[PDB]
RNA sequence: AGAAGACGGUCGAACUUGACUAUCUAGAGGAAGUAAAAGUCGUAACAAGGUUUCCGUAGGUGAACCUGCGGAAGGAUCAUU
RNA sequence: AUAUUAAAGUUGCUGCAGUUAAAAAGCUCGUAGUUGGAUCUUGGGAGCGGGCGUCCCCGCCGCCUCUCGGCGGGGCCCGAAGCGUUUACUUUGAAAAAAUUAGAGUGUUCAAAGCAGGCCCGAGCCGCCUGGAUACCGCAGCUAGGAAUAAUGGAAUAGGACC
RNA sequence: UACCUGGUUGAUCCUGCCAGUAGCAUAUGCUUGUCUCAAAGAUUAAGCCAUGCAUGUCUAAGUACGCACGGCCGGUACAGUGAAACUGCGAAUGGCUCAUUAAAUCAGUUAUGGUUCCUUUGGUCGCCACUUGGAUAACUGUGGUAAUUCUAGAGCUAAUACAUGCCGACGGGCGCUGACCCCCUUCGCGGGGGGGAUGCGUGCAUUUAUCAGUGGUGACUCUAGAUAACCUCGGGCCGAUCGCACGCCCCCCGUGGCGGCGACGACCAUUCGAACGUCUGCCCUAUCAACUUUCGAUGGUAGUCGCCGUGCCUACCAUGGUGACCACGGGUGACGGGGAAUCAGGGUUCGAUUCCGGAGAGGGAGCCUGAGAAACGGCUACCACAUCCAAGGAAGGCAGCAGGCGCGCA
RNA sequence: CCUCUGGCAUGUUGGAACAAUGUAGGUAAGGGAAGUCGGCAAGCCGGAUCCGUAACUUCGGGAUAAGGAUUGGCUCUAAGGGCUGGGUCGGUCGCGGCCGGCGCCUAGCAGCCGACUUAGAACUGGUGCGGACCAGGGGAAUCCGACUGUUUAAUUAAAACA
């Protein structure tokens, strides 16, 4: 119940919930003893994900996902998909004839592990190049920030 | 491409092969080795090219064959053997023995080297590693996996390799105020100090080296690599001393030493 | 001809791709495994780069690790119970990575009564009174009594382990990839996990 | 150890049969356009072109055109006490 | 003969037209698009350098940090960090296949080319002295400086620091 | 060189075009003394192909009893040439052509912490072994077929081909097991300390699980280690291997040790790569405005396959995904690029074509071997062409180089 | 179409034969309208599910357009619903009540019942499967009348009347 949704049992790996004969009840206080990672460059892991409970293996803290390559911003424009939302990444084109630019924008679809809650749209939010994970996605959120206009 | 390629056209060689346009359609391609395809002097060039030893590519195959060449203290009878970057060519019957350090242009000087000197080479350590029974290894610029280092080596330091024997026998750390010569790009053959490296992580580290006569510039940690403690160096260094006058000092160079000497 | 890649099928905008070449052995598939339970029956594959898949297309055994009690004896795969892919896997017998299977728990049982000398799997006065108490019977004194005192609440097995042993058949999840591999190596459900499946396999009952 | 063989699976040419789509074309009859030309009928238009012309829209007429209604000055009145 | 460029400011970014020469929607609303007024650190201060003082030039007033590392108490200021609110912009740097181009050198007899050549030398030197440069390489991506211009933020049913 | 002249008028000033003017390629006409360079079947018909040639290969060091030559020497196999044939490698390069193919290919950019890698180089390489089994090719000899770089049956015969398989090695070393034994203390159970025969393991790689956290990085579920087992069983692996030149010395006489190469392998690094991925870039078109989707469209969960990462595929769920910032569809006298022609500054047009990358071998498809092909100077089918047949059958692919036919202005 | 309840004796007769002509049914090799005034007559088609659907148009239609595929038996899977149940701890009063305090499945879980459908999968048979029964042949055009309706009881159903 709660976290196991699916047919199969979704554990973390890489911990053996089961080590276990000793007083003061069945298990510890915190229970399953939470694997996490850090993802690095300076993007701090989330207390929604070591705190939290969820599970996730395509979340670039607590699961096998690798963060590599290109990191770069978008703004959240659909989250419909589950784990996932669109972002557009927008762009100034330059054509040199006439000496100006044009708009042009590319929307890349992107993993969003559930470690991250208050995302709303419009909410601009950093992603970090992977490996792919979908036919479509690579790209995970790593960081978001939300305060470009309405509200904290 | 149904697999691998065999054969390189002229023109798609190297640039400092110094290669010229009419010869031939192709150049040699060295044979698989130690140091990278573009990075080379395969064997034959650094002959007939560069030594005038040789006429032609048959030439080369008589002088080769006989087992008079000695690359690294061995020999070898490939003509596209890739000898580069501070590896040696003992060519015996003669005694001549040779370097292959960078100009700076970028183009191998053939840089002679007496018999002491040619025992030891000078390598950078690519890898530190740790294989089985924790036993570790380091791996060379030039595919010497060597085991058991001095726990004190990783990655950047350059060593000094026996050749005969093998093994190490002690070397420079990559630090600031220690000589580095580079290896690739624009700034090919040139040789200062350090100054000061900048750590990006993710990204690939840029490195200041400051030459002897004033002047100043970055890289790329991959191309860098030491050659000893502070303005005196651990090796030979070809006349020029790898420091890199502009084009106009250069003509004027050139220009003083016509007429004047004689 | 049964090819992995991208090429054959649309954009995410939905339009259609072209074919700018033809298939490439690389770009490749092959059929499945599928693999039974069964005696034996391996087939070797060349694939890429030379090398080797050893392919099971039947199957009997399998090293199974019970990872509370650490022991991790080989033993038959008795029959596959719960597939969460695919019901008709099970139905067929089919084994595959994260299959549910039985093993005879007569290794892990042996082991048990070897180690914590207790009785594992319950009964009158058959199994206890010739084998259980020649496998006691200390002659020595002493040093090994207080190891198996030692070996404290710490015997303390789980209930439902328990009653599969006193039953016979550990419910059991592959770790392998019968296919590719060979072997059906796997491990004993235990617990948070065993109580989830068990449930999921009451409910498929009904 | 193992060849021929067959059950099923798989990729799948190829052929038939539709289906839709692009290019190319034959066609009685019709109806335009341009060009030649030493025709025939009138004279619509440019001068108030002999009924200002013109626009939109209706109907009519061998043909240019004519007429109705509402516009136009690109009018033949920048002006009328 | 035909394809094509310049002529063509007759396709127009630079750079054309739209009363009458062809040309402005009958009129108004209107979303994408494009375009958007002014406004926040400045004079000054102190010196090296040039024509007692005046007029032109050149390093300084990246802040804070010491919660972090050190080139039984400490200093000293560097690695890290509140990274430059978040970009564009500009300058430098790094990376950039060669050939082609531009362009050094060099009497291929000249030249287009080519990449060589040149000497000392009676040859007794049994050789030697040199080349095989540099420039450019859109846009995007990468580095460090600058912070006018243009965006973009923050404290308003309250929030910044403080043994 | 940041250049304009002719043409509407009875004349004028304009808008405006047409016509001239100069380059640059393709053709063609006329013409042509010398010399250095030098493109050349791309445009049409990725149309068809007569003939011939274009990929084979041996060292001192893989197997020599052709008897084809000869030794110098016999008889201790072998001595030196050596066709032949088995063995190994190579034939995936090169060469051609531009049909396709329009975010595809391709370029710069990065990732492979998501994989494979023949070789090259460097690490690793503790009772048949005084060396075993049987097989076949050439050679020999009967053939069969009308006919092919068809082959069968019989004789033999070698291997680094194919198989099998041991000495080493220390009843010893370290994990568990422990017949037991000894010392101290205690009223004694007990508590503490030691020693210990006999068993099982007695790991490089494989597959799985648990434990701990030597060396590493913005970055581990990395390396390394420990425990538990497993063998991807003969078709996991090395475990443990054939060949050549000199020719040495034993507290010792018939034995035992010895250097210098070749060749070979499992693993690790290297190299040559390959392969997939990330970011940003492409011509015309709206007389293409909606497209995708239970025959994968976009996500999720668990598998399958694959060298690996992903709807690659399958199940089950979710209902997503792209679009006026031009999706989707259509066209291209469209292979991408480096680059070429013009040009003041901007630009416009070209780029089949010697470098680089792609794709193709008439068309489609499928595969064998192999490190590497979805190979075409490899096969297997079909379709389209076509060649001998003694009519049962058999063979074939110039967008290699020459050359031919055709097409065509070329 | 077959059956029970109920009902009948084959419709104003029986028997024996099995000729021609008939009346009513069927089937036919190869061809397929060559037949004939004329496809008259018979034949094709037929159910369902899943796809797929043109011209034209009064924009409603045309439309079951056309054109395709599947269908049995067997053994399974998945998907669709109802009812009832916790006021447990403490007190006190008679398993039941009353009071007070927790709990409060408020993501619900547990036990007990019951029609019927739909999809998918395996296997299977001499490819047979809407097995009898039931049950459209389509298409392109022209003429007439818009249509539904009505009409000559007993030769005219139409283009006639409305
Ligand atoms: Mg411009
Ligand atoms: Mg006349
Ligand atoms: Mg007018
Ligand atoms: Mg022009
Ligand atoms: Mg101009
Ligand atoms: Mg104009
Ligand atoms: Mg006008
Ligand atoms: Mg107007
Ligand atoms: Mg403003
Ligand atoms: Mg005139
Ligand atoms: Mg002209
Ligand atoms: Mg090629
Ligand atoms: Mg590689
Ligand atoms: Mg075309
Ligand atoms: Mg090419
Ligand atoms: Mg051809
Ligand atoms: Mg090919
Ligand atoms: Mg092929
Ligand atoms: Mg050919
Ligand atoms: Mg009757
Ligand atoms: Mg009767
Ligand atoms: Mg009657
Ligand atoms: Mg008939
Ligand atoms: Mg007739
Ligand atoms: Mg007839
Ligand atoms: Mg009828
Ligand atoms: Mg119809
Ligand atoms: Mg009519
Ligand atoms: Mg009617
Ligand atoms: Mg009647
Ligand atoms: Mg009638």
């Amino acid at each position: 119940a709660d976290i196991q949704t699916e047919r199969a049992y979704q554990k973390q790996p890489t911990i053996f919930q089961n080590k276990k004969r000793v007083l003061l009840g069945e298990t510890g206080k915190e229970k399953l003893p939470r694997y996490y990672k850090n993802i690095g460059l300076g993007f701090k892991t989330p207390k929604e994900a070591i705190e939290g409970t969820y599970i996730d293996k395509k979340c670039p803290f607590t699961g096998n996902v690798s963060i590599r390559g290109r990191i770069l911003s978008g703004v959240v424009t659909k989250m419909k998909m589950q784990r996932t939302i669109v972002i557009r990444r927008d762009y100034l084109h330059y054509i040199r004839k006439y000496n100006r630019f044009e708009k042009r924008h590319k929307n890349m679809s992107v993993h969003l592990s559930p470690c991250f809650r208050d995302v709303q749209i419009g909410d601009i939010v950093t992603v970090g190049e992977c490996r792919p994970l979908s036919k479509t996605v690579r790209f995970n959120v790593l960081k978001v920030t939300k305060a470009a206009g309405t509200k904290k | 491409a149904r697999g691998p390629k065999k054969h390189l056209k002229r023109v798609a060689a190297p640039k400092h092969w110094m290669l010229d346009k009419l010869t031939g359609v192709f150049a040699p391609r060295p044979s698989t080795g130690p140091h990278k395809l573009r990075e080379c002097l395969p064997l034959i060039i650094f002959l007939r090219n560069k030594l005038k030893y040789a006429l032609t590519g048959d030439e080369v195959k008589k002088i080769c064959m006989q087992r008079f060449i000695k690359i690294d203290g061995k020999v070898r009878a490939d003509i596209t053997y890739p000898a580069g970057f501070m590896d040696v060519i003992s060519i015996d019957k003669t005694g001549e023995n040779f370097r292959l350090i960078y100009d700076t242009k970028g183009r191998f000087a053939v840089h002679r080297i007496t018999p002491e000197e040619a025992k030891y080479k000078l390598c950078k350590v690519r890898k530190i590693f740790v294989g089985t029974k924790g036993i570790p290894h380091l791996v060379t610029h030039d595919a010497r996996t060597i085991r058991y280092p001095d726990p004190l080596i990783k990655m950047n330091d350059t060593i000094q390799i026996d050749l005969e024997t093998g093994k190490i026998t002690d070397f420079i750390k990559f630090d600031t105020g220690n000589l580095c010569m580079v290896t690739g790009g624009a700034n090919l053959g040139r040789i200062g100090v350090i100054t000061n490296r900048e750590r990006h992580p993710g990204s690939f580290d840029v490195v200041h080296v400051k030459d002897a006569n004033g002047n100043s510039f970055a890289t790329r940690l991959s191309n860098i690599f030491v050659i000893g403690k502070g303005n005196k160096p651990w090796i030979s260094l070809p006349r020029g001393k790898g420091i890199r006058l502009t084009i106009a000092e250069e003509r004027d160079k050139r220009l003083a030493a016509k007429q004047s000497s004689g | 001809g049964i090819s992995r890649d991208n090429w054959h099928k649309r954009r995410k905008t939905g339009g259609k791709r072209k074919p700018y070449h033809k298939k490439r052995k690389y770009e490749l598939g092959r059929p499945a495994a599928n693999t039974k339970i069964g005696p034996r029956r391996i087939h070797t594959v060349r694939v890429r780069g030379g090398n080797k898949k050893y392919r099971a297309l039947r199957l009997d055994v399998g090293n199974f690790s019970w990872g509370s009690e650490c022991c991790t004896r080989k033993t038959r795969i008795i029959d596959v119970v719960y597939n969460a892919s695919n019901n008709e896997l099970v139905r067929t017998k089919t084994l595959v990575k994260n299959c549910i299977v039985l093993i005879d728990s007569t290794p892990y049982r042996q082991w048990y009564e070897s180690h914590y000398a207790l009785p594992l799997g319950r009964k009158k006065g058959a199994k206890l009174t010739p084998e259980e108490e020649e496998i006691l019977n200390k002659k020595r004194s002493k040093k090994i009594q207080k190891k198996y005192d030692e070996r404290k609440k710490n015997a303390k097995i789980s209930s439902l382990l328990e009653e599969q042993f006193q039953q016979g058949k550990l419910l059991a999840c592959i770790a392998s990839r019968p296919g590719q591999c060979g072997r059906a190596d796997g491990y004993v459900l235990e617990g948070k996990e065993l109580e989830f499946y068990l449930r999921k396999i009451k409910a498929r009952k009904g």
